[PDB]
RNA sequence: GCGAAUGGCUCAUUAAAACAGUUAUAGUUUAUUUGAUAAUUAAAGAUUACAUGGAUAACCGAGCUAAUUGUUGGGCUAAUACAUGCUUAAAAUUCCGUGUCCUGCGACCGGAACGUAUUUAUUAGAUAUUAGACCAAUCGCAGCAAUGUGAUUGAGAUGAAUCAAAGUAACUGAUCGGAUCGAGGUUUACCUCGAUAAAUCAUCUAAGUUUCUGCCCUAUCAGCUCUCGAUGGUAGUGUAUUGGACUACCAUGGCAGUCACGGGUAACGGAGAAUUAGGGUUCGAUUCCGGAGAAGGAGCCUGAGAAACGGCUACUACAACUACGGUUCGGCAG
């Protein structure tokens, strides 16, 4: 009955505050769930593990223990397709969470640009595979190939940092989703301000 | 506390019961319906000790029971010993056509008010919200949680509609503004009618309204509970008590007995 | 590259805006979540262009403000955007029929659009519980002068 | 033959799994044996027989998978005639073809 | 299948704690009720929907123990139990094909996705408090173009929303979309009124937590809280949700003679009770309400709902039976 009841406080005035009641059932305190990775299956076979807990109204709330594959958005070009996250690094709240690859809600993580590439490839006709063979048209330019240039000339000037990790293959992303809450684990892709920024956190903590 | 209550006691059961203390010891509890707890009648109240058709307990478990079908509201059948029979309700008792109006006093007791077959048509109904919900759609709700699809849209959140029972249909509506009749639900001041003279809201969480009537009684309510019982000064519904005006004790006396 | 670090692991807004305003390379991209709790009360100059990033303000956040509403002088300046104001009043006693004088100490959170100052007036809102004594939101400031002690000072104010 | 059940000289019935050649003290829930219900989650703390056979098994129960040459007058001289006829509709179609 | 978490007894604990009078829930859960709402069953699979599949109580029969609403073990058949599952709308929108015409990512053509919910990212929701003007560009209304026109129709709700309703992208698929049940009619093609299961929104009911104000003696109680939380900030956990409620990192605060902190109380708080010129004095275990508890204490199953306790687990102290192996539906503050 690992209780939440702010009766085991002391009121502003830090003097003890007296109890009548035994600890009652609706102060409920779930176990903590650490969310590890199978981005490494060297020992742990089954993938992906989520176990769903009796909530109060009738409920039932998926708890994410283990996982290898969340979904991800890429906040520019407002594409979201599943893909499978690889290493977490930077953690935030404590770089233990990092040591043992545990999935907070806002865990910077990296992920396969597979998906992404696959679709920036079709719908701009750009791959983003190693710089010289850049981009891969068609023979004819009478028809609707007319459109992969107008997009394509949409001075895509994505961030010099948003084109090198396409190429690396990795991808850098922050999360948004409780996975002992609701299970899955999703992200969005990282840019701008933030990308800038936590990518520091990253020269500077290893250099 | 242990769970939900379930019981009521003879003594904490309201005054608009008009109760027997010394009765027993509890109530028929309403039961969760249309109207809030307080502001209800349960049937076994409206039958045995309003109406008096019913008289022991039994009395009720035979009639509401019965094959027969003996009671009605709002143009539908009822069978629940506590069904909560709440404000401007239309209910008829079957077996003598009999038709009333579920309205409060000018003292705040439950008053029965009989109705022609020709009232017994429409019922007045009071918005409580209005919003649009799934796809594209308008709903309009009323107090007794009647919940409204594609109702029109000049319609304000605190309105007033007649509603025809016969054909689930609404006609000439009416807002609450400087001007109109109207009824109290409830309050230090319940059961009364008259004139709405202007509605100052305050936001701060608590809006008030003021009022006139046949004397010219200065009345003070919250919103909240005002029901406009009709547009411009004309009522819509027969009022219990004569009209809708309660008197001094003063006034009483001397109306009763001429002091 | 302040604002925004300093020490503290990131601050975004709740309108997750951003990154993606490069995309819309011509208007005006640099938005920031804009508000108004109404309830009478003018939105700060000061909070709409600001690099801040309180969640628990509440013209920068989901943060609603209902019911209660408070004026009370400032005692202490310290704490990260937190504040103490205390309220003076007087109590009725029953038998001598007079009064005594009292005073509640109330926890106020402020977002960094107003500037602070210790001994003067503010204006708070009720806004949900924040933290263990934090259950009101700074909504108006007027600034004041007490020449010294706050404490001796006690205003029916 | 197959090993059925086991009870002890006190009664005690074998839990298959619990393999322990003795008795066992454990916390039953619901899909257990030597359990029954009454108000979910009426666990309760009832001691039963291990799995192990024993000399303490007073007891033991048998389920004649191939009898031999051999001729036992209880075993063979039964004919039951099993009262309840199919009741689903497919059930029934099921025993007469149709 | 529901109920058993109502009631009933008691006051030991309990002095801003509980309570009361107030307020909040834009920080939440609510089985039963009342009103309303659903054209699309997801992919792979599989496929009957005039409708699927497998097993088990009761029963038959064998048995154990000294023992209890103990229970082994073999054979038999039904469900609203369990398990699995069939169901053509169009338009629109989005995207794709090196498809035509044309250059507007425009038009026609063809292909694909498309319920609801879940989980994110993003677009727009035009604070109808808030008037207008000129040149350019785009935009949309006529539109082959020319030239225009027009800036209009618009805007559910609140004091206020990262509200309601909605567009795009993808995720899960353990959300839902009825393989059920009556009765009364009637020359057919069936017809009429009901039961019940169950999703979401309301609604009722109740519950958490919450704002503010108010308590008896006492300093032979003056400094208290802070090694782990004491006060605030950050990120996460966790919960029904808010919150240091718990984790990590960071700041050092938070309370006090307008009595903190600590101690006593034959102190559960009210509604009220006894005497009363007025003001007061003393009580409130005790029919209403709220709280707490069931031998002390902690833990939990189940459920919409309790740390329940006329349910369970272990410990401390006990109560009942014994063939001393073991057992108890063992807790009268009903
Ligand atoms: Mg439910
Ligand atoms: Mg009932
Ligand atoms: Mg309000
Ligand atoms: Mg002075
Ligand atoms: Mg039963
Ligand atoms: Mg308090
Ligand atoms: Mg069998
Ligand atoms: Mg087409
Ligand atoms: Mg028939
Ligand atoms: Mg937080
Ligand atoms: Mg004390
Ligand atoms: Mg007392
Ligand atoms: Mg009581
Ligand atoms: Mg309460
Ligand atoms: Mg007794």
């Amino acid at each position: 009955g690992i209780s939440r009841d702010s009766k085991h406080k002391r009121r502003a005035t830090g003097g003890r505050m007296p109890v009548h009641r035994k600890k009652r059932a609706f102060e409920k305190g779930r176990p903590i769930s650490m969310t590890k990775l199978t981005t490494q299956s060297t020992t742990i076979t089954e993938k992906r593990r989520i176990r769903p807990v009796r909530v109060r109204g009738g409920h039932l709330k998926f708890r994410a223990l283990r996982l290898c594959e969340g979904n991800f958005s890429w906040g520019s070009e407002n594409i979201t397709r599943k893909t499978k996250i690889l290493d977490v690094k930077y953690n935030a709240t404590n770089n233990e969470l990092v040591r043992t690859k545990t999935l907070v809600k806002n865990s910077i993580v990296e992920i396969d640009s597979t998906p992404f590439r696959e679709w920036y490839k079709l719908h701009y006709g750009i791959d983003l595979g190693l710089k010289k063979d850049r981009t891969v048209l068609g023979n004819k330019e009478k028809s609707r190939h007319v459109q992969k240039r107008v997009k394509r000339t949409k001075a895509q000037a994505l961030e010099k940092n948003i084109e090198e990790q396409f190429v690396s293959q990795r991808i850098l992303a922050c999360i948004t989703s409780r996975p002992g809450q609701s299970g899955r684990a999703d992200g969005y892709i990282l840019e701008g301000k933030e990308l800038e920024f936590y990518i520091r956190k990253l020269q500077s903590k290893k250099k | 506390a242990r769970g939900p209550k379930k019981h009521l006691k003879r003594i904490n059961a309201p005054k608009s019961w008009m109760l027997n203390k010394l009765g027993g010891i509890w109530a028929t509890r309403p039961s969760q319906g249309p109207h809030k707890l307080r502001e209800s009648l349960p049937l076994s109240v409206l039958l045995k000790e309003r109406l008096n058709y019913a008289l022991n307990g039994r009395d009720v478990t035979l009639i509401l029971n019965d094959k027969e079908q003996n009671v009605f509201v709002d143009g539908k059948v009822r069978r629940d010993k506590g069904y909560p029979t709440g404000l401007m309700d239309v209910v008829r008792i079957e077996k003598t056509d009999q038709s009333f109006r579920i309205l409060y006093d000018t003292k705040g007791r439950f008053v029965l008010k009989s109705l022609s077959k020709e009232e017994a048509k429409y019922k007045l109904l009071k918005v409580t919200a209005k919003a649009i919900g799934p796809n594209q759609i308008p709903y309009i709700v009323t107090h007794d949680s009647r919940t409204i699809r594609f109702p029109n849209p000049e319609i304000k959140i605190g309105d007033t509609l007649k509603y025809d029972l016969v054909n689930n249909k609404i006609e000439n509506f009416a807002h609450l503004e400087s001007g109109n009749v109207c009824y109290i639900q409830q309050g230090n001041n319940i059961g009364r009618v008259g004139i709405i003279q202007h509605i100052e809201k305050h936001q701060g969480s608590f809006d008030i309204c003021h009022v006139k009537d046949a004397k010219g009684n200065a009345f003070a309510t919250r919103l909240g509970n005002i029901f406009v019982l009709g547009q411009g000064k004309k009522s819509w519904i027969e009022l219990p008590s004569g009209d809708g005006v309660r008197e001094t004790i003063l006034e009483e006396r001397k109306r009763k007995f001429s002091y | 590259m302040d604002t925004q670090i300093q020490r503290a692991y990131q601050k975004q807004d709740g309108v997750f805006l951003n990154s993606k305003k490069l995309l819309a390379k011509k208007t005006s991209a640099g938005v920031r979540y804009y508000k108004n709790i109404g309830l009478g009360f003018k939105t700060p100059k000061e909070a709409i262009e600001g690099t801040y990033v309180d969640k628990k303000c509440p013209f920068t956040s989901n943060l609603s403000i209902r019911g209660k509403i408070i004026k009370g002088l400032v005692i202490s300046t310290k704490m990260n955007r937190t504040v103490i104001i205390r309220r003076d009043y007087l109590h009725y006693v029953r038998k001598y029929n007079r009064y005594e004088k009292r005073h509640r100490n109330i926890p106020v959170h402020i977002s960094p659009c107003f500037s602070v100052k210790e001994g003067d007036i503010l204006v708070a809102g009720q806004c949900r519980p924040i933290s263990k004594t934090v259950r009101f939101n700074a909504l108006q400031v007027v600034p004041n002068e007490i020449i010294g002690s706050v404490r001796k000072q006690f205003l029916l104010f | 033959f197959k090993i059925a059940g086991g009870n002890d000289k006190d009664g005690f019935p074998m839990k298959q799994g619990v393999m322990v050649r003795g008795r066992v003290r454990l916390l039953l829930s619901e899909g257990h044996s030597c359990f029954t219900s009454r108000r979910s989650g009426f666990r309760k703390r009832k001691s039963v027989r291990g799995c192990i056979v024993g000399p303490d098994m007073r007891v033991l129960a048998l389920q004649i998978v191939k009898k031999g040459v051999a001729e036992i007058d209880g075993l063979t001289t039964v004919t039951l005639p099993r009262k309840l006829g199919p009741k689903r509709a497919n059930n029934i179609k099921k025993l007469f073809g149709l």
